[PDB]
């Protein structure tokens, strides 16, 4: 009985009622739905109970279930039954059935048409029977189903919407099979009969399918006109919603006849909401659909463009007040809008300006990207910068919107995510996750408002150039700018350094505009005295700035960075005159700060001494025979500024004089090289160092434990004492001070690094590598001992078994000196991680001098102890215990692999691969196997330690790789696996290193090793290592299965 | 007290019934069961301007097991789509259930949950989540294992519900 089905609905829609009771319902319900004639069933429920709705959504739901699961079972007699049983119920509807019981009908009724519907048309001439079962009165019906009343009508506009959707827009499966037969037969019941046959040919058989003549387009449209003419929203809303589906596939014909597009614009100047999205869809749809008749897209982007002040018009109606709460009905249409026109501009070429169609457009384009909103005005950014950058619009915005979309870019290259209740930040908790999402979307934004200013400038130098002057005039003159230029330091997250900071991005802007400039123009007669305009005004612009005394430090870093630019073009004598400004600027003293305290301040002023050494170099390096006219010049201002300037930056500077000298053709350079370089390098051959580094325990004084251990003494530390409650005094500030500037001197690494590295940068000839070569062989190969000797300490001082015979008080600081992980020091904890810091730091630049001194090729290679003296200083072996190097953190074997080894392996020049590798390799491989065995065999903090082995195993396959390849090659490869196979010393550690990486527990090292021996095994076969590879390879042991079979079949062969 | 019916809806085994199980008890479920046909549980918040309840209707995920399977959305005053960013699968499901939800209630909000975010090995990501950026849909990235999102989309449901965007829970 149904009162059954009635009563377990109400016990899973009740509820009050308990979970159990609901799945025994279900289980109940579940029965009926699979047992036989269920659709039988559903239908005497739907026609005898239309008052209760959830049950009459469940009988529909039984023939649903009946159309979707079981079509294939029925046999023709039941099919038609469902048929007729699904357009009773749905010619059946009321005004009382409630929103989703129409969906359900309609639902049911595409179901059965997709299944059904036109399948006789495959065969010729098929009978009355077939024209039947195929459902030939669909169109008919639905024309009947139209006119019973206004339900009916929505019910219609449902089944159109569905249908569509699911034969066009939708991957549907049981269309695939039928779209040859349904897709042909939507586009006939839409289109006029005349209109189909021109692109269709096909017989009578068809014709008979479709009973409104007109077709559909001649029914839907004047209805739509009447409803906005009447204002019948509920109406409108639901005709969009049907249209909005069958604009894209239908012939155009149909769309230009019915003049769909005047109904779509109608409707966007409605004031409902709804209409006003479904129309912007429906027009974005009807402007990307593919035409093949230009003639009808011509006449749709030009009504289009005719009705720009319509267009504006909506677009007025959509803005709202942002400040209290954005509206959320309106904000997701200005979006819509929005990107809308983003599309138009595509069309601009295609459009005859009769009326100023382009102007307006235009302006409108740029009232929507003054839109509040960071994500509307980013729709739009795009659109400017590809009409910038497409000679053919440029006329147009030249006339038109050019001098105020400037102003715009440069009023919008400010700091959202810093300002304080900035009108953009409304948006950003709707459109935005998190603050991070946010700042990364603003980071964007500012990067393509910067694009916008750079092609402004390079199209419209001019103009642009004279609006720069004005605005800079303007700006400091006003409070703020005179703020800028009257102090010393600025907060910067406030408002003055934050606009100081956008005039000096706008001004960088500006100059990549001016360099693009050179590039984009078309290089005629004119250019000449053109780009001398230009350089004339960069150098005014220049001085212009200087004027200003700005002492920021870091808006002063932007300035001189900004200059660097402007040196990319000017002159030979105004460079000098720019370049001694640069220097002397950049290394004055601030006497309100004291240096090294590490201070804000303090930290700005280095970063600026630091940028400016690094424009500098990199400019030495980008045009040395121009700095070769000024030289002296500029070895005059520089020896004027190095009195107040630090060791760290005396080098910085040091070094740009070295590229001058080597690179800028200039004359007798063993001299000067001399004079620049033998000064710094003396520290490493100064006696007592080179005594000193054969002890630890000097060493250690050297790095100042024994004052540590003074000072600790003088506070009366207790050893045990928790460092962390312990806070820092004036005598630990001035220690540390003092030991870390007697440390940077006593080892230069960092000038070593500096020296070799730019003056290898780049070479021309041979000749030119065998003159560096020279200059170099006399200065590095003695001090090489002396290097490694320092790595030798700095990796044994890792070790706690070392550190014993230093005094019982330091014990705890030296400790956790070594601690790993990852502002001014307050505890004693923080100085010895500023210790340990201090000797990290000395540890990279140590790997980097050696990797450096590696690029001097025959040099280093050639000798017969460079690779003993790097081996030796690497891996510190212990009597007893073989642990290698114990206690040197594992994120240290990864730098140390990645600096040093990987390098100076890639590095080896082929001439010198004969004596250097036989020798290398064998301790090489090794170590490596010793390593990775000792560090794996200890396997939050504990997952960032697996993490770190993990990247080291990574390192050691990466190395592995270039060494022999993976499973095609390159000369290095190819020149090493020779070296590699040939010799069995060098063999045998490698198989077991190679063993070891494939059965460790990460999968991409494992695979990756086993891609390696797949394309080594034919190799390494071709008498020892056999077996030792037999043996040890399959006690071992998705291609490291077929490599293990290979393995077996080839030994046991 | 008012009551809204919530619909969570979302493909099989993207964590909805642990989801619900976590805002009634603070504990987590490790095992993955397959729900039959709906669990009703009534969760309720406290917020500034006094108490709500949601009388969730967590829903069957898997075709093997949806009893009524869209028959359960009828009535419903918002819904909750959820699927995990560990398997690109159920979000490409994401657009099927919004069609099989919005089909039955037209303007109740909805609200698009990315679970499994505390796994670091997300094969969906923000390049692909735009369904949400182009169905008007609220997003959030959860996880039932972790709460720095566990409570976004009751809180956005009860603003839009309660027409008041100062709305704000409290425990
Ligand atoms: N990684 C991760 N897994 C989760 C999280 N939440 C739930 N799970 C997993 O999801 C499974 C729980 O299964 P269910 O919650 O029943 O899956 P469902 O989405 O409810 O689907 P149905 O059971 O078919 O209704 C457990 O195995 C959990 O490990 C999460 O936040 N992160
Ligand atoms: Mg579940």
């Amino acid at each position: 009985g149904a009162s059954q089905i009635v009563s377990a609905l109400d016990v899973i829609y009740s509820p009050k009622s308990n979970n159990s009771q609901r799945q025994e319902a279900q289980k109940f319900l579940d029965e009926v739905k699979l047992c036989s004639e269920s659709p039988f069933w559903g239908y005497e429920i739907a026609l005898q109970n239309p008052t209760n709705s959830i049950l009459k959504y469940f009988g529909l739901g039984l023939l649903d279930h009946a159309v979707k699961k079981n079509w294939n079972d029925y046999d023709e007699g039941k099919r038609v039954a469902l048929r007729k049983w699904v357009m009773e119920l749905n010619f059946g509807v009321q005004d009382y059935d409630t929103r989703y019981i129409k969906e359900k009908l309609a639902t049911l009724w595409v179901e059965v048409a997709k299944r059904t519907w036109g399948e006789a048309l495959k065969q010729t001439n098929p009978t009355e029977e077939q024209l039947l079962t195929s459902w030939v009165d669909m169109d008919n019906n639905l024309f009947e189903l139209w006119n019973i009343n206004q339900s009916s009508r929505e019910l219609a506009l449902i089944i159109f919407r569905i249908l569509f959707e699911d034969v066009f827009l939708l991957d549907d499966l049981i269309v695939l099979k039928r779209m040859t037969v349904i897709q042909p037969l939507c586009v006939m019941i839409v289109c006029p009969i005349e209109v189909f046959a021109i692109k269709y040919k096909f017989s009578d058989k068809w014709t008979k399918f479709k009973a409104n003549e007109e077709g559909w387009f001649s029914v839907w449209i004047p209805e739509l006109n009447n409803a906005l003419q009447q204002n019948n929203s509920e109406y409108i809303i639901r005709l969009l919603e049907t249209l909005k589906t069958c604009l894209n596939w239908p012939l155009t014909e149909v769309i230009v006849r019915n003049d769909v597009l005047s109904s779509l614009l109608t409707c966007l100047s409605s004031n409902i909401p709804r209409a006003q999205s479904m129309a912007l869809d429906s027009i974005h749809i009807l402007l990307t659909r593919p035409y093949s008749n230009e003639s009808h897209y011509q006449m749709t982007i030009d009504r289009v463009f005719d009705n720009m002040d319509l267009l504006d018009s909506v677009y007025e109606s959509l803005l709202f007040d942002p400040t209290d709460d954005i509206d959320e009905t309106k904000y997701p249409i200005i979006k819509k809008f929005v990107d809308m026109i983003s599309c138009l501009y595509v069309c601009v070429p295609k459009i005859k300006e009769t009326n100023g169609q382009i102007q307006k457009y235009f302006k409108l384009v740029l009232k929507t990207t003054y839109n509040p909103s960071l994500i509307v005005s980013g729709l739009t950014l795009d659109l400017w910068c590809t009409c910038l950058r497409n000679d053919e619009y440029l006329p147009k915005l030249e006339k038109y919107v050019i001098p105020d979309l400037l102003q715009f870019a440069a009023d919008a290259l400010v700091y959202y995510e810093q300002i304080d209740g900035h009108i953009s930040k409304k948006f950003a908790e709707i459109d935005f996750q998190s603050k991070s999402e946010f700042q990364t979307f603003c980071s964007t934004y500012r990067k393509r408002i910067r694009d916008i200013i750079r092609l402004i400038s390079c199209v419209e130098l001019d103009l642009t150039y004279d609006w720069l002057n004005n605005r800079l005039n303007n700006y400091f003159s006003s409070p703020f700018g005179q703020q800028v230029l009257s102090s010393t330091f600025l907060d910067h997250k406030l408002e003055p350094y934050l606009g100081a900071l956008s005039q000096y991005m706008i001004v960088e802007c500006f100059i990549n505009g001016c360099i693009r400039w050179k590039i984009w123009y078309p290089t005629g007669d004119d250019y000449d005295e053109k780009l001398d305009s230009i350089l004339q005004k960069l150098e005014i612009l220049s001085n212009q700035l200087i004027a200003l005394n700005l002492r920021e430090p870091l808006l002063l870093k932007k300035q001189i960075q900004n200059f660097a630019l402007f040196l990319t073009m000017l002159k030979d004598n105004v460079l000098f005159t720019l370049l001694e400004k640069i220097i002397t600027s950049a290394t004055m003293d601030y006497p309100e700060i004291n240096l090294e305290e590490r201070g804000a301040e303090s930290d700005a002023v280095r970063d600026l001494r630091y940028a400016c050494g690094i424009e500098l170099n990199r400019m030495a390096l980008l045009m040395p025979e121009s700095l070769k006219k000024i030289y002296p010049d500029l070895e005059s201002v520089i020896a004027r500024i190095m009195p107040n300037l630090s060791y760290h930056e005396k080098i910085s500077f040091k070094s740009f004089l070295l590229i001058i000298v080597l690179k800028s053709s200039l004359d007798m350079k063993e001299e000067r090289f001399a004079a620049i370089v033998d000064p710094e390098l003396l520290a490493w051959s100064d006696k007592t160092t080179v005594v000193g580094l054969s002890d630890l325990h000097w060493f250690m004084e050297r790095l100042g434990i024994v004052q540590i251990a003074e000072y600790f003494q003088r506070r009366d530390i207790d050893e045990n004492s928790d460092l962390l409650s312990i806070p820092i005094d004036d005598e630990g500030k001035e220690l540390k001070s003092e030991l870390t500037k007697r440390w940077q001197s006593l080892f230069p690494v960092r000038a070593t690094r500096m020296f070799i590295h730019y003056s290898m940068q780049s070479i021309k000839t041979d000749e030119e590598f065998k003159m560096l070569q020279d200059l170099w062989r006399p200065r590095i190969v003695p001090i090489l001992p002396y290097i490694t000797r320092l790595l030798y300490q700095l990796q044994s001082y890792h070790d706690p078994d070392n550190w014993k015979g230093l005094p019982t008080v330091v014990q705890s600081f030296v400790k956790y000196s070594t601690i790993e992980r990852f502002k001014a020091m307050q505890t004693l904890r923080d100085f010895a991680d500023s210790v340990g810091h201090i000797i990290r730091y000395t540890r990279e630049y140590t790997l980097l001098v050696l990797s450096a001194i590696s690029s001097l090729g025959s040099v280093f290679y050639l000798l017969d102890e460079s690779p003993d003296l790097l081996l030796n200083s690497i891996a510190i072996f212990k009597p007893g215990s073989n642990e290698i190097s114990p206690g040197v953190s594992t994120h240290g074997w990864k730098h140390i692999m990645n600096i040093a080894i990987r390098p100076i392996l890639k590095g080896c020049p082929k001439d010198c691969l004969g004596k250097f590798m036989p020798a290398f390799l064998p301790k090489l491989f090794e170590i490596l196997d010793l390593l990775l065995c000792q560090k794996w065999s200890s396997h939050t903090e504990e997952i960032l330690e697996e993490n770190l082995l993990r990247q080291l195993t990574t390192v050691v396959v990466r190395i592995v790789i270039d060494c022999v390849g993976q499973g095609r090659l390159n000369n290095h490869q190819m020149e090493m696996r020779k070296i590699i196979f040939n010799d069995l010393n060098t063999l045998a550690p490698f198989l077991k290193l190679l063993n070891h990486l494939i059965s460790f527990k990460d999968t991409k090292c494992s695979f990756n090793s086993i891609l390696v021996m797949k394309c080594c095994l034919t190799s390494v076969l071709n008498n020892t290592v056999d077996e030792y590879f037999t043996f040890e390879v399959m006690k071992n042991l998705h291609e490291a299965l077929y490599a293990f079979t290979v393995i077996f079949l080839t030994l046991c062969k | 007290v008012p009551t809204f019916k919530l619909v969570l809806v979302g493909d099989g085994g993207t964590g909805k019934t642990t989801f619900v199980k976590r805002h009634l008890t603070g504990e987590f479920e490790k095992k993955y069961i397959a729900t039959i046909g709906v669990e009703v549980h009534p969760l309720s918040f406290y917020t500034n301007f006094g108490e709500i309840k949601f009388d969730v209707w967590d829903t069957a995920g898997l075709e093997k097991f949806g009893g009524l399977r869209d028959g359960y959305y009828i009535n419903a005053q918002c819904a909750i789509i959820m699927f995990d960013v560990t398997s690109r699968i159920t979000y490409k499901n994401v657009p099927n259930w919004h069609r099989d939800l919005v089909r039955v209630c037209e303007n109740i909000p909805i609200v698009l949950c990315g679970n499994k975010v505390d796994v670091k090995e997300r094969k969906v990501k923000a390049k692909t989540i735009t369904f949400h950026r182009k169905k008007n849909l609220q997003y959030y990235d959860i996880s039932a294992k972790s709460n720095y999102n566990f409570e976004k989309p009751f809180l956005w449901l009860a603003r839009k519900l309660a027409g008041n965007p100062q709305l704000e829970f409290v425990e």
